[PDB]
């Protein structure tokens, strides 16, 4: 059953239906055995469709919401659309986050694997602080700078500076504090520390993922462009 | 232009 | 939840790229009963053909995946499964959206040009349920498909100008029903060329309302001869 | 190309 749940979530990927992918790589997850690096890399990319669907639509509403201010009609229906996307897009990151405390975080057996999951931990209680607001938005907030924070020490532990999920955690930690923190000179700062140490060690890199790792460390500096000019 | 993260959506 | 605060929610929708949402807003709009504004319709017709569109994609991608796993007999088996599973989602969206223009759209419709949209609709919808088709059953969806196309095209060359965009569009689909479906290359091709010749002739009766449809429409036309004359 | 027909997605 295992080898046939990961056959169709890769046949659900091709017809581009993410709810099957996502659906099939929960329960091969839900078996219990740790998860290959392929089959990893299946669970996130189904969840990051997803749930991203649901992002994008919540930041188009909610920038309608924002534009019709003084238009009261359109803002309810804008704010009432708002409110039922957010309760879809927390269901998912509910979903996820069940996933990774019951049975990812605890089953990690390799550095690699357990940063993994606490920088997937840090991303959808990130997500789920999006759409906070009020009292448990700072427990939230909390739980995501605890899980990334706990993936930054073992990947800067374990990881050498090139590798795509040390920079892949540098990029959204980063991220983390500009948009939910407001803090840009500390997200500058480590997007830019990120950046430099992987330059200083570029002998680091392997013939199999120097590409993933070239492409973060583009994307990096072209964060730490946009926000400083 | 949106800042970065990564996974994204497509890719 | 009134007629024009659906509406406005199918809009949203609409940016939110919601289509499921927007498709069940249009669809309690048809429901109420009166006839469409141009508007409506133009929303009834987007949301669904974003629904289906998204099974009629995924069903080219697994059905030809089917097709090269002969001899791999449990993925062959999965795949087959997973396209009758996408076969009958669409199904049912295309008996949905069938059912909603014979009961509501098709007869109410009082002007040709309604009419005319309805009809071609009803072609299309007819159109994708025989692509997914087999046997006896095919013919008679194929069928359904050629008539409802041929009578808005007899209504549309008697009712509606050559540049109308209803017109156009509905000889840019019958062509493609006659050159997929009834694999003549050569009846395309002639009601594709004939209805880019007549509407070139008459530019100036376009519309600042009318102009980015139907010119674009013509250039999708053309585009299509182009393909089919390789 | 693909051939065309409208509406499109
Ligand atoms: C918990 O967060 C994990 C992130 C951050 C780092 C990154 C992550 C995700 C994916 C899974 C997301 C985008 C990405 C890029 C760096 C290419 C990867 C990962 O790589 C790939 O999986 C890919 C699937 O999409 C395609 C386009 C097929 O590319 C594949 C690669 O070849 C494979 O190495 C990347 O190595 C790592 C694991
Ligand atoms: C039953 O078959 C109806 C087809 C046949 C021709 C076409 C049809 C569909 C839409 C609704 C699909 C694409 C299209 C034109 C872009 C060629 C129209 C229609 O135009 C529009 O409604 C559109 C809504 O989608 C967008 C891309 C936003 O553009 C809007 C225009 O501005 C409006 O004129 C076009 O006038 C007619 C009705
Ligand atoms: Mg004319």
């Amino acid at each position: 059953d295992k080898n046939e749940l990961v056959q169709k979530a890769k046949l659900a990927e091709q017809a581009e239906r993410y709810d099957d992918m996502a659906a099939c790589m929960k329960s091969v997850t839900e078996q219990g055995a740790e998860l290959s690096n392929e089959e990893r890399n299946l669970l996130s990319v189904a969840y990051k469709n997803v749930v991203g669907a649901r992002r994008s639509s919540w930041r188009v509403v909610s920038s309608i919401e924002q534009k019709t201010e003084g238009a009261e009609k359109k803002q309810q229906m804008a704010r009432e659309y708002r409110e039922k996307i957010e309760t879809e897009l927390r269901d998912i990151c509910n979903d996820v986050l069940s996933l990774l405390e019951k049975f990812l975080i605890p089953n990690a057996s390799q550095a690699e694997s357990k940063v993994f999951y606490l920088k997937m931990k840090g991303d959808y209680y990130r997500y789920l602080a999006e759409v906070a607001a009020g009292d448990d938005k700072k427990g939230i907030v909390d739980q995501s700078q605890q899980a990334y924070q706990e993936a930054f020490e073992i990947s800067k532990k374990e990881m050498q500076p090139t590798h795509p999920i040390r920079l892949g955690l540098a990029l959204n930690f980063s991220v983390f504090y500009y948009e939910i923190l407001n803090s840009p000179e500390k997200a500058c700062s480590l997007a830019k520390t990120a950046f430099d140490e992987a330059i200083a060690e570029l002998d680091t890199l392997s013939e199999e993922s120097y590409k993933d790792s070239t492409l973060i460390m583009q994307l990096l500096r072209d964060n730490l462009t946009l926000w400083t000019s | 232009p949106r800042r970065n993260t990564l996974p994204a959506m497509d890719q």
